């Protein structure tokens, strides 16, 4: 759920 | 949930808790929205990036919960799968992209005070409350900073924000089967979903029918409550009738 | 498809505390 | 840190 790729 | 607060009892009917059998944790949230379906999040079952690739008996379902660690020992159902349908289309490689699955429990559960379905929006529905300004409200038990778990089930009223918004506050790749909602660094209020909500619902009340309707899944937002970054929920009512097709198709 | 009445709020006619906001926003 | 659970459930 956390992006930044 | 981040600067939210905790949910009365009662509050949220249809919250779900996806648990793994072994180890005993919390995988993500989830929603009831028949008496024999769960709706979540593909991502929670399916991420192959992360080795992720959960099965039937690996997840149970506990339904009625409040208390995110306790056996609530009289008012929680604890049920058992039977078949997990992620979409045909769900784009795992890209930008998760039609994170959206559903789950026919062994057998129906029983609704009470506590345990009881969200209407899914029709066309009508989702066109006069999916607009930006107006709040939703998540649910869940995951950190409560981005980075430290909650007691209690915790809410966060939220609102919608306007597309080009949303798009120009990611390099990602934002489709139509998404929204983003939360506050803008300046509207003076904060929040939004955080690991372990995934899954869970963003829902809306009738003004019309007084009725709660689940408008969006928590999907994903780059990092938890960070200023001039919103969250990024799957458009239930874009995914619709696939929904309705596998429950009737099946 | 009973859904979306909840049984300790709508049904008794008791609102929770922040559904308010929600529909001051519509 | 969860509370163990009926094994009925597993
Ligand atoms: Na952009
Ligand atoms: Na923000």
């Amino acid at each position: 759920f956390x992006k930044l790729p | 949930i981040v600067e939210g607060s905790d949910a009365e009892i009662g509050m949220s009917p249809w919250q779900v808790m996806l648990f793994r059998k072994s180890p005993q944790e919390l995988l993500c949230g989830a929603s009831l929205i028949s008496d024999r379906w769960v709706l979540t999040a593909a991502h929670c079952l399916l991420y192959p990036p992360w080795d992720k690739n959960f099965t039937e008996n690996d997840l149970l379902v506990r339904i009625g919960k409040h208390s995110r660690t306790r056996y609530e020992r009289n008012i929680e159902k604890i049920s058992m799968l039977e078949k997990i349908y992620i979409h045909p289309r769900y784009n795992w490689r890209e930008n998760l992209d039609r994170d959206i699955a559903l789950m026919k429990l062994k057998k129906p559960v029983a609704f009470s005070d506590y345990i009881h379905p969200v209407c899914l929006p029709d066309r009508e529905t989702a066109a006069s409350l999916l607009q930006a300004g107006y709040k939703g409200r998540v649910t869940g038990w995951g950190n409560l900073k981005e980075t430290g778990q909650p007691s209690v089930l915790q809410v966060v009223n939220l609102p919608i924000v306007e597309r080009p918004v949303c798009k120009d506050s990611t390099r990602i790749r934002i489709t139509d089967n998404m929204f983003c909602a939360g506050y803008k660094p300046d509207e003076g209020k904060r929040g939004d979903a955080c690991e372990g909500d995934s899954g869970g619902p963003f829902v809306m009340k009738s003004p019309f029918n007084n009725r709660w309707y689940q408008m969006g899944i928590v999907s994903w937002g780059e990092g938890c409550d960070r200023d001039g970054k919103y969250g990024f929920y799957t458009h239930v009512f874009r995914l619709k009738k696939w929904i309705q097709k596998v429950i009737d198709q099946f | 498809a009973d859904c979306g009445l909840r049984p300790l709020f709508e049904k008794k006619s008791l609102e929770d505390k922040t559904e308010r906001e929600l529909l001051e926003s519509y | 840190d969860f509370e163990e659970i009926p094994e009925e459930y597993l």
